[PDB]
């Protein structure tokens, strides 16, 4: 048992109709404290899976070892490793959902709420959750810590069943993305206007968009609000 | 308890109090606080009065040992060093205060030790309950290029200062001298500012004052021949 | 503490040792525990020695403002219930009181239990304190109502001697009490370290012991 | 919350972002936390948005009762006023307050009042949970009798770094204007102040 | 959490004797393992040939010996200048510490004076007013330390005359003044020794027909 | 609840010239109850005198416990166990139990067989060594001892002197303590033979 | 019942021959913010008395207040204000100890200690010494807070006894007190080294020494420590 | 404790402030904070002194032990192993670390180690309770590529400020100076560095 210390906010994905979009933002806080404003929460495992988490950084850093450790022994005795043997984005998720359900059941947790997205080898869509307490789930979008409250409505809007998937763009899903991290940034005491966005799709691979800024925010109408409810000036 | 530790010129001296308390009541009047690791390697301990003792024991026992295999004068980073992983190792729950202090083969030193298992550097150091009496009186005597007979004087001082105005310490002064090329001097009761004045009264009692209802010879002797 | 107190055909005993404890140290054992009402009331106290203290005092008070307004003695029955409204007030706040209010009225001999969780009881013999339950065995083994006096003190003082002997809390000295119809007779202080050897002699009682 | 008022040589400015929190939820992202007591004289709220504006609207009670009996009060009289309630109350209160108005006779004046309810007569003052972060910078880039424009933007400066590092801190840089001249409002958007 | 008491040490002892009463106490005030001054009277003339000390709590003690001075003053102007008795003193003290049975005055308390037939009286109270009459008693920190010593050499516990073995007890033969004031330094020597909180100096306050007088002797320092 | 008090109990050691004495109360107890008037709390290894207050289970143990050790050291030895080696048996015994020790009191008295030298020495519960001059106590009426013994101690006092001394230290100081009591022993130890009086106290 | 939050540290004073000394630093703290670097502790009544406060800032403030209204109200219909009839430090501290003892028993206590220093009438010394229970002594030397602990035993060797108060002069009380500072300020983790000093004189009257400073510090030989053991470079 | 650590031109300097606390009371004033584990590979330490000095020792250790079989030691690799001990010992440990040190082909580096046991590679490095007051004013006065000289009174005027606001910081200030040229220990005493 412990507590989580140096902490990343939400991570926010979603299905469209030729692959999956999973973004997060560069921050690294420290309780109420900003403190690393360069931290990257998207971590790539070959050209087919995005791991994206959130919640305590260290536990990510001792996470992203075991998956760069993952590639090289999946690589150890294997000629089809760049090909039919490659690590596939179900492979991954299990291996993480494995050890995230034995690290909770020896009360000992890695401290993180995780998403893995990515395109199988059959060109299906995989998009599955998981964090400290093993517990998983499958959907159109998912979103960790405030993005759940907050980005999932909006990109229910967008992909509100498995239907709606064949009928989503690319250019669609990442406007949707965007425009959740712009609202996160409004309303998230503990997010930063920098983040990175990965798009992995069947047929022009892995997209991975680092140093991105929310933009075109709304901010004029503050100067018309004065006072807390009878002050005028 | 009241402890301090003084450099000087050519060496090291180190002092203490003489009290040992259980609660607000005086179970030793008369307290030896200034333990030896080696011949010329002495420490000074506040806190648990056993374990003090039980680590500074088994600490120079181990360094007898160490100078035996390595046919070399102990130094006091080994005492140091091995008493400080000890108490790391227990985290605190051995509650020895120590100032370590000796003359080696490479000069003299001076170290402070925690509970804990952190270590101190230092001129001039103060533990104890009445540390911030005698860490008074070093902040505003102490001086660089001190001579050994100033130590002794500053040292002592600082030891009153605990004496006179902590509960916690009291009765005699004790003192440990370390100089290089030079035996260590252990001054057992240095200073001597708290005998107890006469009584106005004896009460010797006349024999035969206390009722008895039974008397036996106890045998303590081994069992006899014939 | 141990305090004691019966009915009989002559009146009532009433029996109390002198100990008073804070903690484990002894702070006196010269203390009263029994309290002089009126020549014919008496009460016993157990507990918080200042909380018995202050509250009998202040019943012995309006027991006599009782007796100006009335020109009559109050009873042992209207004594203890006067009692047990004051300290019902402070239930729950903290008191510490076992007393016993012992006497003789229009209704001959009476003795009540009364203390500060809100019992009040009518009884022919009591025990209140630490020692209680040593001083019950010897009461119930040895009490009659044709008691004699003589018989009637000894039993007492013997109850309480063997409470002070086994409860860490109960000795010092034994103080004893006669209650008649004529009022109550102080029957003197006992060291109880002198008491004890010589009951040991005379009934041979205590064989365990060596003296 | 952070806030900041300042002194400068035609008069007094006070400052301060617009982020209400709810642990780490943003209730309100355009917050005014600079609230008038006096036609020129202003405060700075931090603390319980609840226990800020209930005080802040009890002093602007006293101070108009004042005015109508004995005239315009000086900026003593309000911080005094505020103190009142905050020491009073301060077992059931938590409000951080900086009072900050101008006379013709005294100019500019700012007081602060933290937790306790002690005051303080200060040249300038912070305050806040992001006021933490700039102690050292404010202290260093202080200087008396400043030009308004100097003081702008220190208090930009100084407000935006607050709000860079403090999670609790964000929004617009809000700013009200307390000279002789009259009272003037302030606005600043991130796109403005991020780039400093 | 606010903590309204405190322990500020110190202790102090009350002999009976035939025609006088001695209180003593020690001037040391304490908290914790500092020493707040090494001379701050403990023991007090309240008039009428009456001494007193209450301590534990310094702050409580003041107040009560304060209340009590004034009962004193009062009880003058209310009953034609009489003089107030000792157990008529004990007997209002008890109500004065009742007063906050539930919110308790912390001190040990000792007054000490003539009886009405001018033989020497000790009263001792708990916190809450509970009194007793006796012929020697300590109250106070080391009161442990001392009162078994007092049973000794005061009502001579414990001894026997010597050739009996046990048959015949020592008896009861009155102290005097002088013989008194050996236990009362000796008593606070020992107990300086092996308390921490006692110390510094030691006041008495001897009680006659004649009036009150003082004596002071120092205390080790440490 | 507290172990240290539960069975109650006093000992007391003093030295006088060319003598020692030690002295014990025989009480035992459950709290208020009083269980036994004949629990003697000193025993002997030898010529060295080991008297221990405290929990009467953890006394009656190291008793047993140091019957074990010293029946070993003379063996091996081939002599009985002196004062101040023994003293350092018993710190060392008690401080192996370190986070889990015995809850007692212990303190030895006896006299140097070779250099005649009169020794006492006392212990907390975890083995410190507490080496007096004058006087060792131990128990739940330690604070009414340490009274006694600091007024009415006088150094060099012959034997039958010194047996008045700690009786009435013993006695007074048990009277004023409520677990402490119920009978009373005194050893006067000299360096050739050893003396045992039980004394006559009041039975409450 | 409350908590301190800006909070002053030490208050040191001592008697001399011909009066009596009292200083205090010029920091009001923040917990572990050095928050108010411009703070007077020391508040003259009159030309006779000086009383230091330390602890609670607000309630130092309210007692200023206390003892401002108290010169007010003795003036009126007091011919003799500014003579025998003007304010004692005897009649400013018993009042004081009065409302101490009266607010820790309404369980509401103003979380100070307060040393009032001053010269009677007569020309006797005054000093006492009052807290936030009501407790209250004197001594030769009186200090609060660390200063109990560092500062008085520094005091008591230039006066350990009544009877040293006459062999002690002005220079050396003051040289003592301004010694004992100096040593607060290497010790003490909330002190200043900006303070007041206040001598109050049966001759010379109120001395009143604002933006003093402690000099004549020692630090150089902090170069030569070097690690915590065995390091020597 | 303030500590901090800062890249320039010719390589890395480390400083640090002298104080060591036990409540409010300064258990040592001289306090050195800045510690070598190897040759140029050093460590600022925050936190427990005794598990700072515990895993400090260990890591040198360590590092010895490596430069016996492999030769010198990257400043990564010694960040790797303070790393290691802060992560899998986190539940008992309480250690702030910034790790420093010069190689001649990737110059001046540094790496912070929060309490956690995550590792984070920084241009320059702040730490210890008094780094909290100095995060504007670091982050506005930093640049990179500085001189020896500007770099040195870069740390002097930050160190400065931190010592000012937090009670647990002050004494000295001391630093570290690690270049291709070698080692240098540098002192600057409150006389020189309060008056800045
Ligand atoms: C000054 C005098 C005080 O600070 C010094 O620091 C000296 C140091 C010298 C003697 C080495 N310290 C003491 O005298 C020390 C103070 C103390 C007390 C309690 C805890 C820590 C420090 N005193 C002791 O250690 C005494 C030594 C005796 C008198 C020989 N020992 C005790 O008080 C033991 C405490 C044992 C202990 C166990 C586990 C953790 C911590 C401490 N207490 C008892 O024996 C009390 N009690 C008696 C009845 O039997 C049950 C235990
Ligand atoms: C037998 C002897 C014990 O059960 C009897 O029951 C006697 C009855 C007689 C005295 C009338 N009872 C006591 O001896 C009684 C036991 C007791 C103690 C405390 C509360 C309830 C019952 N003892 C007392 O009342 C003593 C008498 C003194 C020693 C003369 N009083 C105290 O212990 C006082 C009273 C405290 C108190 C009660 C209620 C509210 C607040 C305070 N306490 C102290 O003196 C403080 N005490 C001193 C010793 O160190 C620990 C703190
Ligand atoms: C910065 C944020 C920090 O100092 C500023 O000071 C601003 C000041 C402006 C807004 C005046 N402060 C806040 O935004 C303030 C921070 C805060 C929170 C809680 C206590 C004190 C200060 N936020 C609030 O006051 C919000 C305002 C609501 C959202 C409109 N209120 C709450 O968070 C309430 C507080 C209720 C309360 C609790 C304790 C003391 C006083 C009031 N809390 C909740 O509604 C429930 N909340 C979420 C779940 O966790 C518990 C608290
Ligand atoms: C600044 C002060 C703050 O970050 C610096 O970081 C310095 C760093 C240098 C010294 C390495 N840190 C300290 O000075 C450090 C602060 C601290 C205090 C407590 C826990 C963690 C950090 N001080 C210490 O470590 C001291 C050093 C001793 C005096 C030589 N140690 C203590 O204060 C010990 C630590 C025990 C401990 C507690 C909790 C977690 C880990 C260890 N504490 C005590 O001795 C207890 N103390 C006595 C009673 O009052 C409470 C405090
Ligand atoms: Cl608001
Ligand atoms: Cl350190
Ligand atoms: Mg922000
Ligand atoms: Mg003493
Ligand atoms: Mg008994
Ligand atoms: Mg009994
Ligand atoms: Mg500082």
């Amino acid at each position: 048992t412990q507590q989580p210390i140096v902490t990343g906010t939400s991570v926010i994905s979603m299905k469209y109709d030729n692959g999956v979009i999973i973004a997060a933002d560069n921050l690294g806080s420290y309780g109420s404290l900003l403190r690393f404003n360069g931290v990257e929460r998207l971590i790539p495992v070959g050209d087919n899976t995005v791991v994206g988490i959130s919640g305590d950084i260290s536990d990510m850093q001792h996470i992203e070892r075991l998956l760069k450790d993952l590639v090289t022994e999946n690589a150890y005795d294997n000629p089809l490793a760049d090909a039919e043997e490659a690590l596939e984005p179900s492979y991954i998720f299990e291996y993480l959902a494995t050890v995230m359900y034995q690290r909770r059941s020896k009360m000992n947790p890695l401290w993180n709420a995780i998403i893995v997205a990515g395109v199988q080898s059959n060109g299906d869509q995989f998009l599955r959750y998981v964090n400290l307490l093993g517990v998983t789930y499958s959907s159109p979008t998912l979103a960790t810590g405030f993005g759940a409250h907050m980005a999932n409505p909006l990109l229910r809007k967008v992909v509100d069943r498995e239907s709606d998937i064949p009928k989503t763009t690319v250019q669609v899903a990442e406007e949707a993305i965007v425009n959740a991290m712009r609202v996160l940034y409004y309303r998230d005491a503990r997010s930063s206007r920098n983040f990175s966005l990965a798009i992995i799709d069947k047929n022009t691979g892995l997209t991975f968009k680092k140093n991105l800024q929310v933009e075109n925010m709304k901010w004029d109408f503050a100067k018309d609000i004065k006072g807390y409810g009878t002050q005028k000036i | 308890t009241t402890i301090v530790g003084v450099k000087f010129n050519n060496g090291v001296v180190i002092a203490a109090d003489t009290r040992s308390t259980q609660g607000p009541i005086v179970a030793d009047k008369n307290c030896a606080k200034l333990h030896r690791i080696s011949p010329k390697i002495w420490c000074a301990g506040a806190g648990t009065a056993a374990d003090t003792e039980a680590v500074t024991q088994l600490i120079g026992s181990n360094i007898e040992l160490h100078s035996l295999y390595t046919s070399r004068e102990p130094r006091v980073v080994s005492a140091l060093q091995m008493l400080k992983q000890h108490l790391f190792k227990y985290q605190g729950h051995i509650g020895a205060y120590l100032i370590v202090a000796g003359v080696d083969p490479t000069g003299s030193h001076l170290f402070s030790i925690h509970a804990h298992g952190s270590t101190d550097v230092g001129y001039y150091l103060s533990l104890g309950s009445g540390s911030l009496a005698a860490m008074a009186v070093l902040e505003s005597h102490w001086k660089q290029d001190l001579t050994k007979e100033e130590a002794i004087k500053l040292a002592s001082d600082a030891i009153q200062a605990g004496i006179w105005n902590d509960l916690g310490s009291g009765s005699n002064v004790d003192v440990c001298v370390m100089e290089i090329g030079k035996d260590a001097e252990y001054l057992r009761n240095y200073l001597t500012p708290n005998v107890r004045e006469e009584k106005q009264k004896s009460y010797k009692f006349p024999r035969g004052t206390t009722a008895v209802l039974k008397e036996s010879i106890v045998n303590i002797c081994d069992i006899q021949e014939e | 503490t141990t305090t004691l107190a019966f009915k009989f055909r002559h009146g009532v005993i009433v029996a109390a040792d002198s100990r008073a404890t804070a903690g484990a140290y002894i702070a006196s054992q010269t203390v009263k525990k029994v309290i002089e009402i009126n020549p014919y009331l008496l009460g016993t106290m157990a507990g918080g020695a200042a909380d018995c203290s202050f509250w009998e005092r202040l019943l012995a008070r309006q027991c006599r403002i009782y007796e100006l307004r009335n020109k009559e003695r109050i009873s042992v029955a209207a004594a203890s219930k006067l009692l047990a409204n004051m300290v019902y007030q402070y239930k729950g706040m903290g008191l510490s009181m076992g007393t016993m209010i012992c006497g003789w009225d229009k209704r001959g001999p009476g003795l009540y239990y009364v203390d500060s969780e809100g019992n009040r009881i009518s009884g022919a013999t009591f025990s209140v304190g630490s020692g209680s339950v040593y001083a019950y065995g010897v009461l119930d083994s040895n009490y009659k109502w044709d008691l004699s006096v003589e018989d009637a003190l000894y039993l007492g003082k013997r109850s309480i001697l063997a409470a002070a002997h086994r409860d860490a809390y109960s000795g010092g000295s034994v103080n004893l009490y006669h209650v008649t119809e004529d009022g109550w007779i102080y029957h003197g202080n006992h060291d109880v370290g002198e008491l004890f050897w010589k009951v040991k002699e005379e009934e041979g009682s205590f064989n365990n012991v060596i003296g | 919350t952070s806030i900041m008022a300042v002194t400068f040589k035609d008069g007094v400015i006070l400052g301060a972002d617009s982020r209400t929190t709810t642990g780490a939820y943003i209730a309100n992202r355009v917050t005014d936390k600079l609230t008038r007591v006096h036609d020129k004289i202003w405060c700075c709220r931090s603390g319980s948005a609840a226990d800020t504006q209930a005080i802040a609207d009890i002093v602007q009670y006293h101070l108009e009762l004042y005015t109508s009996q004995y005239g315009t009060p000086s900026t003593e009289t309000a911080a005094s006023v505020f103190k009142e309630l905050c020491y009073e109350n301060k077992d059931n209160l938590t409000a951080g307050i900086i009072v900050a108005g101008y006379d013709d006779k005294n100019k500019g004046e700012v007081y602060t009042i933290p937790l306790g309810g002690s005051v303080h007569k200060l040249p300038y003052a912070i305050a806040g949970s992001g006021s933490t972060f700039i102690y050292g910078y404010c202290d260093k880039n202080f200087r008396e009798n400043m030009s308004k424009e100097e003081t702008v933007d220190f208090i930009k400066h100084s407000l935006s770094q607050a709000i860079k590092w403090d999670g609790s801190s964000g929004g617009v840089i809000r700013m009200v204007v307390l000279t002789a001249a009259g009272v003037e409002r302030l606005i600043f958007y991130p796109d403005e102040y991020e780039q400093l | 959490q606010f903590n309204p008491y405190g322990d500020n040490g110190g202790t102090i002892l009350g002999i009976a004797g035939e025609d006088f009463a001695v209180l003593a106490g020690d001037t040391r005030n304490i908290t914790d393992y500092s020493i707040n001054s090494r001379y701050e009277p403990k023991v007090f003339d309240c008039g009428d040939n009456i001494v007193m000390s209450a301590n534990g709590f310094a702050a409580d003690g003041d107040a009560l010996v304060k209340r009590f001075k004034n009962s004193v003053k009062w009880y003058h102007f209310d009953h034609n200048d009489k003089k107030l008795s000792i157990n008529s003193a004990a007997r209002n003290i008890q109500h004065l510490l009742y007063s906050r049975r539930f919110f308790p005055y912390y001190v040990y308390n000792i007054i000490a004076g003539l009886d009405e037939d001018g033989k020497g009286a000790v009263y001792s109270f708990d916190p809450v007013g509970s009194y007793q009459r006796e012929q020697c008693r300590a109250g106070g920190a080391a009161a442990s330390l001392i009162m078994p010593f007092l049973d000794n050499q005061v009502n001579f516990k414990n001894q026997y005359e010597p050739g009996t073995n046990g048959k015949v007890k020592k008896p009861l033969k009155y102290l005097s003044v002088e013989e008194v004031i050996k236990l009362v330094r000796d008593s606070f020597t020992s107990a300086t020794e092996r308390h921490i909180q006692v110390g510094d100096g030691l006041e008495i306050l001897i009680v006659t027909k004649d009036g009150v007088r003082k004596e002071f002797y120092e205390l080790k320092r440490d | 609840s507290d172990p240290s008090s539960i069975n109650g109990g006093i000992v007391v050691a003093m030295t006088g010239k060319d003598c020692v004495a030690i002295a014990c109360d025989l009480r035992l107890g459950s709290q208020s109850l009083g269980v036994s008037n004949k629990f003697e709390k000193i025993f002997h290894y030898g010529h060295v005198f080991l008297g221990i207050t405290g929990l009467a289970t953890d006394v009656t143990t190291l008793n047993e416990m140091f019957r074990y050790k010293t029946n070993l050291y003379k063996l091996k030895e081939e002599r009985a166990i002196e004062p101040e080696t023994f003293t350092q048996l018993v710190s060392s015994s008690l401080y192996e139990r370190r986070f889990g020790p015995y809850f007692v009191g212990p303190v030895v008295a006896g006299i140097n067989s070779k250099s005649g030298k009169p020794f006492i020495a006392g212990f907390d519960l975890i083995g410190c060594i507490d080496e007096a001059k004058d006087f060792i106590v131990s128990g739940t009426a330690s604070d009414q001892l340490f009274g006694m013994c600091e007024s009415l101690y006088e150094p060099n006092l012959e034997p039958e002197d010194l047996f008045e001394t700690i009786s009435q230290a013993l006695l007074n100081a048990a009277d004023r303590d409520a677990l402490s009591g119920w009978g009373a022993v005194v050893y006067i130890i000299k360096k050739d033979e050893v003396v045992k009086r039980y004394l006559k106290m009041r039975q409450d």
